[PDB]
DNA sequence: ATCAATATCCACCTGCAGATACTACCAAAAGTGTATTTGGAAACTGCTCCATCAAAAGGCATGTTCAGCTGATTCAGCTGAACATGCCTTTTGATGGAGCAGTTTCCAAATACACTTTTGGTAGTATCTGCAGGTGGATATTGAT
DNA sequence: ATCAATATCCACCTGCAGATACTACCAAAAGTGTATTTGGAAACTGCTCCATCAAAAGGCATGTTCAGCTGAATCAGCTGAACATGCCTTTTGATGGAGCAGTTTCCAAATACACTTTTGGTAGTATCTGCAGGTGGATATTGAT
């Protein structure tokens, strides 16, 4: 067949500039630059727990397919009830 | 001569489907004439209510069309909505502005 | 073509009675079909443990009303419970 | 054959 | 040449994101992110478009929650610039970390 | 004069098990009950939502295992899934 | 002739109790025959954990009766019971030791 | 020699509770801050258990009417049933 | 004649009360309290000796917490010194409100 | 340093509150035997997800420059910690009855069934229209001087 | 307080993307209107345990003295903002390929249900004892000198 490409790194994807707009959002006007590798590690830690918990449902399902819902359960598990995308 | 249930009670939202949802939904071994009537009831009010204030947020930013936008001012500028829906996200919807006092410049 | 259903028809018809020169997208349309859903199992929700804690195999009117007391704030809870008391005694009194 | 807790003690024997 | 003193483009993107709804993260990047984790706990997965759409809708309103928390932090600590210990604090008091 | 269920006899017979020399406090029997009521609900509450989520009427050990590995962690999720299989093993192999 | 659920499972805690809390609760229409089995082989293994570190607890204080301050200290000691009972009150166990550095005297 | 009942929660009280909390030195604005975020926790609850008790068409608030009341304001009690 | 210096004796009392596990607030003014708060609600209330015990354990629970988070905000700050501000804050990052 | 005041620590003791242990009674678990419901196994869709690629805005990386923020230092004044007493409030221990809860009784209310009727979904079609994105041109804000 | 660089505002002006609004349309679900079941409000009463109230007991209100903390002022180093410049990667919008969700039909296990048989678990009770006090005397800690 192709087999995937390998995935590596990919939380450098989340750039100083995209941290830089996400604070702004948040309200900040100045920021030291240890806080983006910060902001990286938080996030890393918060999809890990989301996607395991939608892949947990994904599973359970006997589904390949990580679907809406699965995330949504997830979010909803966690206490970040997401409005928007189905349930 | 069929009326809806939702006509009996004076309601939009469906009685027949709230009492469908509470029957599948394992609430209880047994569900009474009154409990889907009143649910559907407080159901309507409450998309009213969100519906009242969004509408206006619409209006206000010169719109015809309530998008997320909307509903996220409505929902946040009201304290008790606010409460209600603390621990939610609204997909599309933003943050209030709001800039810290400190943070502006000048003495 | 699994007919897959929404409280889309009933919140386009209480936009209409509140602002009826008013649109609203699908995406505003899908956070109100969150909305509903998301109420509605609260609710159930705490009607469903007030009966266990009350050896009560029903819900009734008076758990769903409980229940408006426990999850709304002050006044939305206020308004709420005449829409529903209304309902129900229009309802009764409407056979 | 019992409970095997973290620690790595048992719940006895049978 | 005329420079806005520091502070001054601060301010104006402050109000230009607060204004608006755009995911702020780059659409392929964040779903590589989120493709490395998942394959990372299971080999094989797909994903509904709107599955990733989703968690980045929830990542971003998670970071902008925490932003602002963490900007609390600084401002109470009597500085104006968010620095790790802020963010840290923030989740220590969410009780997202003990 | 009715029957006030618990779990304090099953609580004692696992302290023996664990400690036999060791003794417990009332309160701290009715701590133990509080516990076990508590993760009672919550496994039986995500089986029940696994259960509502895959439109079947039935919750198994298999609703049970993954509502375990969604409320426990690490490796209290591990030993939890591994005493659980073991006791349905010995169950199912019990002429 | 009869042997009890739980003696077949190798179980001290009761296989058929759970089975019944089980219905009577509106979790599901119906219920596996493992189902209960696996949950209450779960309660017992969570339960053997905080008496066995309670246990300790007790021992370290020159005590042989666990009591709520024995249950909070196993507990909170204890990275992965302390994540799982992280929004519960143990009545009468008091707080971990805990003076932040800053706060100790110079010398 | 008459008082409010919240003045009931007296300083050398809040000064203990700080101290179980880890606190070195108070702030003497701090026991009145304290008596308000009190006062509201106590609010939430007793209404929540109120609001069982009513239910229950009973005139005596249960140590369940509490349990109930502090586990939906995520306040989880163990000790007391439930 | 011999005096203690300024946190000398408050060190005392923490490594005192972080020991033990009695209720630190008195019975009786708590008990008035909870029936006052009460009245408000539902008039000639009675309320089970397990009911308030119940209440107090949980209310200095609480308190006894967020005197932790005030204090991880005052040292925060630079200080030793727990305020209103601190307590304030800890609040708002809890979610308790603002 | 020394010197003393007070706090803390460990061994031993012992009364009884609060455990463990024991018994008979019955609610609720298990046993047996029909009575229903389900949740794969097979076998097909179309949906929609992966992939790959081409062209072009659009945002990212990096290096330079200096405004002004952070944090170290110093210091004065005010604000909390400590402490010595007695009185006032709480704690303790001993009675009347409110009301919880035990329980049985019967009907108003909810279920079960199987009809008939109507709503709400969707697919398809067209049919309309709000507004995003663009472009000038008039107006406001910022920072040098 | 003057001026110029540059951001921001707002009113026009498009072309769809996405909204609204027909259908016809049908399939599932809601409704209807008896046949059957039963849960819970009703009424009664007993016996807990809650409110009250009067002696026993230490905890708290108080005012004074000053240790040392907080916050103000100052300053220099250097971090982080702004921005210009160069160009890589994301966005966008196709096309083709298939993996896999999602349906719909036989059922042989699997679990529910109705009834009977059995006993584990509860509530009185009835003993047993872990340990919270208390005392004595050694040593450690703190703060004066
Ligand atoms: O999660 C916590 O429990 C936590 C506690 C304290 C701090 P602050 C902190 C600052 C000074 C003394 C003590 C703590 C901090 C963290 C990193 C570097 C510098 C200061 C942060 C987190
Ligand atoms: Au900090
Ligand atoms: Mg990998």
């Amino acid at each position: 067949k192709r087999h995937r490409k390998v995935l590596r790194d990919n939380i450098q994807g989340i750039t100083k500039p995209a941290i830089r707009r996400l604070a702004r959002r948040g309200g900040v006007k100045r920021i030291s630059g240890l806080i983006y590798e910060e902001t990286r590690g938080v996030l890393k830690v918060f999809l890990e727990n989301v996607i395991r918990d939608a892949v947990t449902y994904t599973e359970h399902a006997k589904r390949k397919t990580v679907t809406a819902m699965d995330v949504v359960y997830a979010l909803k598990r966690q206490g970040r009830t997401l409005y928007g995308f189905g349930g | 001569k069929a009326k809806t249930r939702s006509s009996r009670a004076g309601l939009q939202f469906p009685v027949g489907r709230v009492h469908r949802l509470l029957r599948k939904g394992n609430y209880s071994e047994r569900v009474g004439a009154g409990a889907p009537v009143y649910l559907a009831a407080v159901l309507e009010y409450l998309t009213a209510e969100i519906l009242e204030l969004a509408g206006n947020a619409a209006r206000d930013n010169k719109k015809t069309r309530i998008i997320p936008r909307h509903l996220q001012l409505a929902i946040r500028n009201d304290e008790e909505l606010n409460k209600l829906l603390g621990r939610v996200t609204i997909a599309q919807g933003g943050v209030l502005p709001n800039i810290q006092a400190v943070l502006l410049p000048k003495k | 073509r699994s007919r897959k259903e929404s409280y889309s028809v009933y919140v386009y018809k209480v936009l209409k009675q509140v602002h009826p020169d008013t649109g609203i997208s699908s995406k505003a349309m899908g956070i109100m079909n969150s909305f509903v859903n998301d109420i509605f199992e609260r609710i159930a929700g705490e009607a469903s443990r007030l009966a266990h804690y009350n050896k009560r195999s029903t819900i009734t009117s008076r758990e769903i009303q409980t229940a408006v007391r426990l999850l709304l704030p002050g006044e939305l809870a206020k308004h709420a419970v005449s829409e529903g008391t209304k309902a129900v005694t229009k309802y009764t009194s409407a056979k | 054959p019992g409970a095997r807790l973290r620690s790595g003690r048992s719940t006895g024997a049978p | 040449p005329h420079r806005y003193r520091p502070g001054t483009v601060a301010l104006r993107e402050i109000r230009r994101y607060q204004k608006s709804t755009e995911l702020l993260i780059r659409k392929l990047p964040f779903q590589r992110l989120v493709r490395e984790i998942a394959q990372d706990f299971k080999t094989d997965l797909r994903f509904q478009s709107s599955a990733v759409m989703a968690l980045q809708e929830a990542c971003e309103a998670y970071l902008v929650g925490l932003f602002e928390d963490t900007n609390l932090c600084a401002i109470h600590a009597k500085r104006v610039t968010i620095m790790p210990k802020d963010i840290q604090l923030a989740r220590r008091i969410r009780g997202e970390r003990a």
